[PDB]
């Protein structure tokens, strides 16, 4: 009489059936993964790589594929924007099917290992009772998954074989899978510096063998093996789910603060490129370099990338969010379509006016635009009785450079004071949003729902090491206790 | 608003009609569910960071304000000359709330009975 | 000091509430809870400080150079405080509206003059003194106090504007603004 | 020749918290 929550400890005790079971989980697990490969490709719009890259489509595998190297498509499209001539069998559709394929055969397997399930195999040779030498189990399979992390560490990503991991500029501007050479010195623990990525997974490989070359000879001792009750599979499975909650902090924290392996080019840009004014920053150094050179400001602003341009917008920030604001950010912003250009606010002094941008605790900010030496100087007001520092009464006119109005200058205050309600957000862009029916507010980016899943699954499996831990510790007492 | 503001009439003794202002049923200062209003308000769906077009030019910043007219009639029906008092019926017709400018005006017909003192 | 010590059984230094400040050529008292404050809504703005608890209690005081000889060729302090109607604020506000009460038509927001006059000084200086009451259709905190205190010396007009809350007039602020009304001395 | 006066002098009005900004903060 099992309750519903124990059920699945039917086969704690049974090796054969365990494998089947993992099997099946394994098998659903490739199943999800060709599943989603075939959605997203199937409703992905790959035409606009600027303005409209994955990262806006609300795409979550195609940044890993493309992170790893899968780039072209059977459909004659390429993700960086030029044309497929060859994408051969390793396209994302070659993906999709064979994880979906090799989920069939494992379903097969499961079945088969589930229905032959006394296998001699499992049996202690001495006692005759069904036994798993847990420390050689381990030692094995930890030899084969060091094996394969040196393998895709000096094979793959480095390109001796494979083809390379995505690299980028520091602006994310010109990204492409490149193979890496590996980085030997201290700035192989640079996590921004993707030349640690296969020394790492070299080195931390190579010492896996050798640490299943131990784990494998050398026999655990007494003290230690009742200590750690090795023997017990539930104490494996204490140290496993202990493990990747670990590792799920880890690569929560290095996808929320970005670094080499998350690129801004797939998962879009961190909120800590708005917070400190990266991307502001470069373009306005760019900008004052071009007017150095003497050229006008209108030149200057034409010189800008419309991408670099893009990745300075709150709504790309993924901290510009809703828990429940769901989808592509494209659903509650529209599609970009062009870069409107950059507007400088000029009073009827000459003084140039900076509009404050909107920190990103804020969902709404207000209006101010403010000199150059930090004084307030206009605002959009909420109370227009006997305001101080109107549009209106401080006379603002704002020129465009660059982008769709070039060289265009509006002076009437309803303009100035909606161009300057859209550029407290960052760069302004022209969005289509009939197409998607967008209503309004700004989605998060998938690195930031990446986040989100993988730190709440690493406090449940917090929760999982402690309470499947102290089911292993307190194995005769969990029956029951006999008092004192 | 029933109101009879600034009711210039004219007209003979037994009925005489006229117009009256219709001031605004909202104040300028007044606020939206949302905040926006004239004078103190926003002048934008700010819960929308990505709407303020002219999709929304009636309710965003088209608070009008501007008053309106309404017609009345007045028939006297007694007069008290020693107490110097009038009474009779009057009718009216003016213009619903617009909610500052959101929805066309309704028209409204008020019947009713007045009272006054001459003098 | 880092071996000065303590205060304890000490005795405070000031609790008049008023401190000093020394201008360019004007001494004035400035509230000790009132903070120096950075923004010049107009240009000419040399002093500024506000209120910690309530930012609509404040002053300023501008200095600006003048043709006129003195504060008196200005003419009567009635038309001296008309020229300076802008210090009030924008109505940017420009809709029809009749639906508020005690306001003209078209209207928000109204000043009224409930005083002026002309003081004297230690060396003789005449100063024209200006009490208004701003009120606005939204009655923000009942309407708005401002103290004016102007002169002309050396070729250059100080105006010393105070500004507070009716709600903080009432239950003590008008003190802490006559004391800066009445500390503003220029040479 | 860029004069980083003048970069940090338009980050700051627009963006207090820049990297710009903070960056030898102590040295300004
Ligand atoms: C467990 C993890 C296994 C990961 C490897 C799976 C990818 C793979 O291996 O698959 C990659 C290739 C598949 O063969 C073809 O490989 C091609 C690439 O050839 C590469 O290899 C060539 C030499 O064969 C060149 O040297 C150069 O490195 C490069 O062109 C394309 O990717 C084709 O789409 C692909 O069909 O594996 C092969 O070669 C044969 C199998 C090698 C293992
Ligand atoms: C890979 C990790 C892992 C593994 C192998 C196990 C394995 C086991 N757990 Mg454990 N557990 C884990 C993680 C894990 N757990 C974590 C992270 C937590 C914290 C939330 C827990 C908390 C927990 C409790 C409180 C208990 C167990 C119990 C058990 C045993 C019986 C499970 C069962 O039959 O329930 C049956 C499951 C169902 C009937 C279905 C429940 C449906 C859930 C609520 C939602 C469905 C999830 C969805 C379909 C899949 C998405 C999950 C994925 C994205 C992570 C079993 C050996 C029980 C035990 O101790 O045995 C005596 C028990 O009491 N676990
Ligand atoms: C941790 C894994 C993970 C992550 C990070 C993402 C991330 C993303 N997915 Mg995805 N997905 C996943 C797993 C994941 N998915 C799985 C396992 C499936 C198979 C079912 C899908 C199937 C899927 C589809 C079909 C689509 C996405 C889409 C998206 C993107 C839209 C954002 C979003 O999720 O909306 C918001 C997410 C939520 C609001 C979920 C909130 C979680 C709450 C708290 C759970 C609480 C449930 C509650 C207890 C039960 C009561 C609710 C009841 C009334 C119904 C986004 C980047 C969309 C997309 O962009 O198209 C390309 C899209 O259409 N996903
Ligand atoms: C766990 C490590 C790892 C991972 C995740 C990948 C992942 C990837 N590799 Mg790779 N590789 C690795 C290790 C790894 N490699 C090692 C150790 C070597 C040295 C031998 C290589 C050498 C290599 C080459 C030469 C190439 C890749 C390529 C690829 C990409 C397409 C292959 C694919 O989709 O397979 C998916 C396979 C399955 C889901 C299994 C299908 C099961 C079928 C049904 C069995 C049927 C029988 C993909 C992103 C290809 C590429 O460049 O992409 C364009 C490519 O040419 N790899
Ligand atoms: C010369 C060889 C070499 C080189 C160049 C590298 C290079 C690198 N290693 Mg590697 N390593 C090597 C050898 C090498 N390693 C060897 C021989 C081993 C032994 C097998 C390892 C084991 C190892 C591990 C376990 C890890 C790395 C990681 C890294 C990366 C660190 C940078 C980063 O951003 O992650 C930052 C990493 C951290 C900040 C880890 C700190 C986590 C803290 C201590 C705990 C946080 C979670 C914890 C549960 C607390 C809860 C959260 C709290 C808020 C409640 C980097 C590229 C890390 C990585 O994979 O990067 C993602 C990683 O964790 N290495
Ligand atoms: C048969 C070989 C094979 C190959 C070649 C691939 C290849 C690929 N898979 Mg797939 N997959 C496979 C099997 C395979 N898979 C199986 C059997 C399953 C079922 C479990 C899945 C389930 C799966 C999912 C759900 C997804 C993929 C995805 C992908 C793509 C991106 C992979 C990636 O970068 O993730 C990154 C890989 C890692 C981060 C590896 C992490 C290694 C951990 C941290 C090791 C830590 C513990 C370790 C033991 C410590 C050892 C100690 C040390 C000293 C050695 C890629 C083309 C993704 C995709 O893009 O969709 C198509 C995707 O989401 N796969
Ligand atoms: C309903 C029954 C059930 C199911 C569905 C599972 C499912 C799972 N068990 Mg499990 N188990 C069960 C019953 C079950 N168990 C019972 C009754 C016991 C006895 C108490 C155990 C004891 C047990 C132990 C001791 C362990 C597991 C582990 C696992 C996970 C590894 C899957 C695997 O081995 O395949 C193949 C493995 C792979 C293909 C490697 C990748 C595995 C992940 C889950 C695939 C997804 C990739 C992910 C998205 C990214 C990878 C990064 C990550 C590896 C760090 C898996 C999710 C292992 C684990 O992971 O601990 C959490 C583990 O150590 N189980
Ligand atoms: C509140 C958190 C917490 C709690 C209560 C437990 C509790 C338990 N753990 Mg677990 N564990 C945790 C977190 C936790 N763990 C974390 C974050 C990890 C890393 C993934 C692990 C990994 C882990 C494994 C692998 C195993 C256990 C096991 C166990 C059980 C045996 C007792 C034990 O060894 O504990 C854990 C011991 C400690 C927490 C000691 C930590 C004290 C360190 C040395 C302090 C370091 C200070 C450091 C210098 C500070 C500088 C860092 C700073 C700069 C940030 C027990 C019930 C064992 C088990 O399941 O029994 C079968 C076992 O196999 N734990
Ligand atoms: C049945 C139960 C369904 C529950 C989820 C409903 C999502 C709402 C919806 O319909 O949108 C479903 C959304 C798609 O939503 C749709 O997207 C479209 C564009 O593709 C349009 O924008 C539509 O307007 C939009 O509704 O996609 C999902 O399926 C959400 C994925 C679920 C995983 C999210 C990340 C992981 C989050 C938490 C992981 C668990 C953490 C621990 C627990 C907490
Ligand atoms: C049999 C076989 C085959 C195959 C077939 C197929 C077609 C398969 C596929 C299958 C599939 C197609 C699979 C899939 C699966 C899926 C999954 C497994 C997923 C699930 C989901 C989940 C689990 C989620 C949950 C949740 C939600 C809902 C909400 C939020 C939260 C979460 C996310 C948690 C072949 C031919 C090879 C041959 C051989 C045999």
């Amino acid at each position: 009489g099992l309750p519903w929550y124990r059920v699945h400890t039917v086969v704690i005790n049974d090796p054969g059936r365990l494998i089947s079971v993992h099997l099946m989980h394994t098998a659903l697990v490739a199943g999800w993964a060709g599943a989603m490969t075939l959605f997203e490709i199937a409703v992905f719009d790959p035409s606009d790589p600027v303005l409209n890259p994955m990262w806006r489509q609300g795409m979550f595998v195609l940044p890993f594929l493309t992170r790893l190297g899968v780039t072209q498509s059977w459909g004659g499209w390429t993700i960086s924007g030029e044309t497929s001539s060859n994408p051969g069998i390793w396209s994302y559709e070659g993906a999709a099917a064979s994880h979906i394929v090799l989920s069939g055969l494992l379903f097969l397997a499961s079945v088969w290992h589930w229905v032959y399930w006394d296998l001699e195999l499992f049996r202690d040779p001495r006692t005759g009772k069904t036994a798993l030498d847990l420390p050689k189990i381990f030692g094995i399979h930890l030899f084969l998954a060091g094996l394969l992390c040196f393998g895709f560490g000096a094979f793959h990503v480095t390109g001796v074989f494979g083809p390379g991991i995505w690299v980028s500029d520091p602006y994310g501007l010109t990204g492409s899978v490149q193979p890496v050479a590996p980085s030997w010195g201290a700035e192989g623990f640079d996590p921004y510096n993707p030349g640690g990525v296969p020394a790492h997974h070299i080195a931390a490989g190579i010492l896996g063998v050798l640490a299943g070359l131990f784990h494998l000879c050398v026999r655990p001792s007494i003290r230690l093996y009742f200590g750690l009750s090795m023997g017990s599979i539930e104490s494996v499975l204490s140290s496993s789910i202990a493990a990747v909650f670990w590792a799920a902090f880890v690569v929560a924290g290095t996808m929320w603060y970005g670094s080499a392996a998350t690129p801004i080019e797939l998962f879009g840009p961190t909120r800590y490129q708005w917070d400190q004014g990266f991307f502001q920053q470069e373009i306005q150094k760019r900008v004052a370099q071009s007017t150095s050179e003497g050229l006008s400001v209108s030149e200057a602003w034409a010189k800008i990338p419309e991408k670099l341009a893009f990745y300075d917008y709150i709504g790309n920030n993924p901290a510009k969010g809703g828990l429940f604001r769901t989808g592509a950010m494209n659903s509650g912003d529209g599609i970009a379509v062009g870069w409107l250009g950059h507007a400088s606010f000029k009073d009827q002094e000459g003084r140039e006016l900076f509009v404050r941008r909107m920190p990103t605790f804020f969902e709404t900010f207000p209006v101010v635009l403010i000199d150059k030496d930090g004084v307030v100087r206009a605002d959009v007001p909420f109370r227009k009785a006997e305001s101080k520092y109107s549009i209106e009464q401080v006379g603002v006119s704002v020129t465009f450079y660059g982008g769709e109005l070039n060289g265009l200058t509006f002076t009437d205050p309803s303009t100035v004071k909606k161009y300057a309600r859209k550029a407290q957000l960052g760069e302004i862009f022209e969005f289509d949003r009939s197409t998607l029916q967008s209503d309004g507010v700004f989605r998060s980016s998938p690195r930031g729902w990446f986040t989100f899943g993988h730190l709440s699954f690493a406090l449940l499996f917090f929760f999982g090491h402690i309470w499947h831990g102290s089911r292993t510790i307190f194995r005769d007492v969990f029956a029951g206790i006999d008092e004192d | 608003l029933f109101t009879i503001k600034e009711f210039d009439g004219k007209g003979t003794l037994d009925s005489f009609s006229g117009d009256f202002l219709v001031p605004s049923y909202r104040g300028s200062t007044f606020l939206d569910p949302k905040g926006r209003g004239g004078a103190t308000g926003y002048d934008n769906a700010i819960a929308l960071p990505a709407k303020a077009d002219a999709d929304e030019i009636q309710r965003l910043n088209n608070k009008s304000y501007t008053p309106g007219k309404g017609s009345a009639v007045f028939s006297v029906a007694k007069v008290d000359t020693e107490t110097g008092e009038i009474a009779g019926v009057f009718e009216s017709i003016q213009p619903s709330d617009t909610e500052m400018g959101a929805h066309p005006a309704k028209d409204i017909k008020i019947t009713g009975l007045w009272y006054g003192q001459l003098t | 000091a880092y071996g000065e010590g303590a205060n304890v059984f000490g005795r405070v230094t000031n609790k008049s509430g008023f401190v000093p400040y020394a201008g360019d050529s004007f001494a004035l008292l400035l509230p000790s809870k009132w903070n120096p404050s950075d923004q010049k809504e107009v240009e000419s703005i040399v002093l500024r400080y506000e209120d910690n608890f309530d930012a609509v209690n404040n002053l300023y005081v501008v200095e600006d150079k003048s043709d006129k000889s003195s504060i008196e060729a200005y003419g009567t302090p009635e038309e001296f405080i008309s020229q300076f109607g802008y210090l009030l604020g924008k109505q940017a506000w420009a809709g029809q509206t009749v639906s508020e009460g005690g306001f003209d038509a078209n209207r928000v927001s109204n000043a009224a003059l409930l005083g002026v006059a002309t003081e004297k000084d230690k060396k003789g200086k005449t100063y024209y003194k200006f009490e208004i009451l701003t009120r606005t259709a939204d009655g923000n905190e009942g309407g708005r106090h401002q103290l004016v205190k102007a002169t002309v010396s050396n070729g250059k007009l100080y105006l010393l504007k105070v500004q507070a809350g009716d709600k903080r007039w009432f239950k003590g602020t008008d003190k802490e603004c006559l004391g800066v009304l009445d500390s503003f001395t220029v040479v | 020749r860029v004069r980083t006066v003048l970069d940090m002098d338009r980050k700051d009005p627009a963006k207090e918290e820049t990297v710009k900004e903070l960056r030898k903060d102590i040295n300004n």
